[PDB]
RNA sequence: CGCCGUUCCGAAGGGACGGGCGAUGGCCUCCGUUGCCCUCAGCCGAUCGAAAGGGAGUCGGGUUCAGAUCCCCGAAUCCG
RNA sequence: AGUUCUCUUUUCUUUGUGAAGGGCAGGGCGCCCUGGAAUGGGUUCGCCCCGAGAGAGGGGCCCGUGCCUUGGAAAGCGUCGCGGUUCCGGCGGCGUCCGGUGAGCUCUCGCUGGCCCUUGAAAAUCCGGGGGAGAGGGUGUAAAUCUCGCGCCGGGCCGUACCCAUAUCCGCAGCAGGUCUCCAAGGUGAACAGCCUCUGGCAUGUUGGAACAAUGUAGGUAAGGGAAGUCGGCAAGCCGGAUCCGUAACUUCGGGAUAAGGAUUGGCUCUAAGGGCUGGCAGCCGACUUAGAACUGGUGCGGACCAGGGGAAUCCGACUGU
């Protein structure tokens, strides 16, 4: 069948912390299907962003935490996650939220 | 793991001292005290081995 | 705890002198009707949905009524 | 102050460790003043009252290994402490062979593949220790058959 | 309630070493 | 122990209550000479012998 | 002062289904109670002796500064 | 939630359902009925079973602490978000999911055996049966009667805190002593051994600081020699695991025996054998083992820990035990 999951980082986007097409690039060249990086294992998980949400949809199975993991994986590469946190907002969002500082 | 300890004051494994374990809703193991094991009936007949049926043990 | 299978012995056992509320719960599946008595609470179980409303419309005048959320 | 009252407390409402209370180094004079449950069910509800995750031990390390164990590394003769029917006993081994050899023959009779005469002669022959596994007893039943065909078309 | 406060005030209070004898005695001073 | 009967509970109470201080309007007495309670016991000290 | 002894040199049962007599009662109809008599009765050893032996029947959730299978909420059960 | 310089679809945490009732798995039967078995068959790890009735069919019963169900999601927990007096059993959203595997350990239920010149409580208490003295009513507003299902009332007295032990107990004490028990994680490993670690706990054991003489106490190492020391090899030291091989005198034939004496042991990459489920074949699942081979490192490899020195004799006492 077919599982969606989405990534909302409307509040980082919304304040120029983080771009969501260079988010969108990192996902491509990075989630592994069969241990392979590069062509999505064959077009099965598309990748389709919106204005400040990013959407992954895959035929196979694919588990919605490894979103979780490149996102926190991306998020430190920026030097972000001293400020954003990844939360689930339903059963197939995630959001990127601020830590309740001052 | 969770460790057991007694519900009551007697610490020794006698014969009336037998216990089970029980997952409760609370979400944790206890020690529930088992009832002894009882005998169905012997024949009076003295010679047949068995217990007799039809008869709660 | 007794569970009832039919509604005719349901509506008997709240006409009961000891039976002092009936607790009307929804589920997503089913609506129990449960009933405490001197003894049992007995439950039941309502697999449709309209039955339960002409049920709940029918009980003795006079059982506390409570439903639960 | 001395919150030894506030770790405690807060240990039994949190089901935790006094090991694993951390209480807000910056807010002891608000903790100070919590003597009771209710409180301290507030100051963990606010924050000032936290439970620290367990200290991590990660099987990582041993699972990494026993991987490697099952393609047969480090377990040479270097490598054992306990006698060859210490590691293995006999006694399991021959419980397995003799379930697994029994159920062939069930099986075979069953499907008529031998006969009761057959199976009978077979049966104390595995008990005999004449077949060390399943393909060589399902071999020598192959071989029984041809000679007994054999003879069949001889009558 | 968000673990990584732990770390937050941990660090935070790690940082009166430079202004000892004048700590806030309550940092939420709202109320 | 836990497992006590009512005549040593009771003996015992008796015991926990002469365990006190004088009351200090004592001292005021017209030819009063306590000065302290001298009958004074520790559970760790000296021990009741049942 | 006492000791031995525990069924041994003992008239060691105060009980009962039922039956017969009276006396009392009350939902005075008839049923109860009570006293006497007839009948039936081995136990054969008073009593003590175990917070590990035998021995009916309670569990879940919450709750305290300190008590909880004991308090509260709920759901059960044994005995009489 | 942690790490993310690089790598890691990664590592960690957590992922409920009580008693009682019903239903159903599963286990057990020295229970029944048909029938008549040698070309004897059935069967276990072992056994053991049968004309006094086996195999094969079809049934009955006991325990079901296992799963479902009423309990019961309302509760609990995980998590995110809002509230309040804010010391509220506060209120919401989502979740509380699916499989596998084992001579694994702990408890328990059961079947079958072995040991005894050892045979491994009693009573309270409760139950069934045999018997048939009696009782009940004359066709009914039926009666005596009921261990059935509901309903009604009550359960008095005493104990209950905490310590339970390198500081709550006994040793004159917060004494390295003594003092009965229950539960029992990961790795290595034969292992409840030792070594490291998680949960939980602690603050080094009635003080601290600075030095690092002698003499000590407890640990180590020593060239060449190797008991020359000493009453005496005291003390220390050698050996030590496991696999393969090999093994004497004597013997009460059971032993002696790990006799004695050798070889091997790492890491890495492979090979072969050892199974279940479904429908001599095909597909899918698997759990640890054993054996062999190549390559490889400064010959190091039971790398720490754990872990027998051996032989030839004499005296005494058979041995185990005290
Ligand atoms: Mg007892
Ligand atoms: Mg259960
Ligand atoms: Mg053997
Ligand atoms: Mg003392
Ligand atoms: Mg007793
Ligand atoms: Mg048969
Ligand atoms: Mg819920
Ligand atoms: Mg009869
Ligand atoms: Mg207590
Ligand atoms: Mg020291
Ligand atoms: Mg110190
Ligand atoms: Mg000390
Ligand atoms: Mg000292
Ligand atoms: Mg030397
Ligand atoms: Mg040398
Ligand atoms: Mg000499
Ligand atoms: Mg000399
Ligand atoms: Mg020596
Ligand atoms: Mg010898
Ligand atoms: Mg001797
Ligand atoms: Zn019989």
């Amino acid at each position: 069948q077919l599982l969606k999951f989405t990534l909302d980082c409307t509040h980082p986007v919304e304040d120029g912390i983080m771009d969501a097409a260079n988010f969108e690039q990192f996902l491509q060249e990075r989630i592994k299907v069969n241990g392979k990086a590069g062509n999505l294992g064959g077009g099965v998980v598309s990748l389709e962003r919106s204005k400040s949400k990013i959407t992954v949809t895959s035929e196979v199975p694919f588990s919605k935490r490894y979103l979780k993991y490149l996102t926190k994986k991306y998020l430190k590469k920026n030097n972000l996650r001293d400020w954003l946190r990844v939360v689930a907002n339903t059963k197939e969002s995630y959001e990127l939220r601020y830590f309740q500082i001052n | 793991v969770q460790r057991l300890t007694y519900r009551r004051r007697l610490s020794y494994n006698t014969a009336s001292n037998k216990t089970r374990l029980s997952r409760t809703p609370g979400n944790r193991i206890v020690y529930l005290y088992t009832k002894k094991v009882g005998k169905a009936p012997k024949s009076a007949c003295g010679v047949c081995p068995g217990r007799l049926r039809g008869v709660r043990a | 705890p007794r569970k009832i299978e039919e509604i005719k012995d349901f509506l008997l056992t709240a006409r009961r002198k000891d039976a002092k509320s009936v607790k009307i719960k929804k589920n997503k599946d089913n609506v129990k009707f449960k009933v405490r008595c001197s003894r049992y609470l007995y439950t039941l179980v309502i697999t449709d949905k309209e039955k339960a409303e002409k049920l709940k419309q029918s009980l003795p005048p006079g059982l506390a009524v409570k439903e639960l959320k | 102050s001395m919150l030894r009252l506030q770790k405690r407390l807060a240990s039994s409402v949190l089901r935790c460790g006094k090991k694993k209370v951390w209480l807000d180094p910056n807010e002891t004079n608000e903790i100070a003043n919590a003597n009771s449950r209710q409180q301290i069910r507030k100051l963990i509800k606010d924050g000032l009252i936290i439970r620290k995750p367990v200290t991590v031990h990660s099987r990582a390390r041993c699972r990494k290994n026993t991987l490697a164990r099952r393609k047969g590394r480090h377990m040479g003769i270097g490598k054992r402490k306990g006698t060859a029917n210490a590691r293995m006993p006999e006694k399991v081994t021959w419980m397995r062979r003799m379930r697994i050899l029994r159920r062939l023959l069930r099986r075979y009779r069953e499907s008529k593949k031998i006969d009761r005469h057959m199976y009978h002669s077979l049966y104390l022959k595995v008990k005999g220790n004449v077949f060390k596994n399943k393909r060589i007893l399902m071999e020598h039943i192959h071989k029984l058959k041809a000679d007994k065909a054999r003879k069949k078309l001889l009558a | 309630v968000a673990k990584q406060r732990i770390r937050m005030a941990n660090e935070k209070h790690s940082k009166n070493i430079t202004q000892r004898g004048n700590v806030a005695k309550t940092s939420r001073n709202a109320p | 122990s836990s497992h006590k009967t009512f005549r040593i509970k009771r003996f015992l109470a008796k015991k926990q209550k002469q365990n006190r201080p004088i009351p200090q309007w004592i001292w005021m007495k017209t030819g009063n000479k306590i000065r302290y309670n001298s009958k004074r016991r520790h559970w760790r000290r000296t021990k009741l012998g049942l």
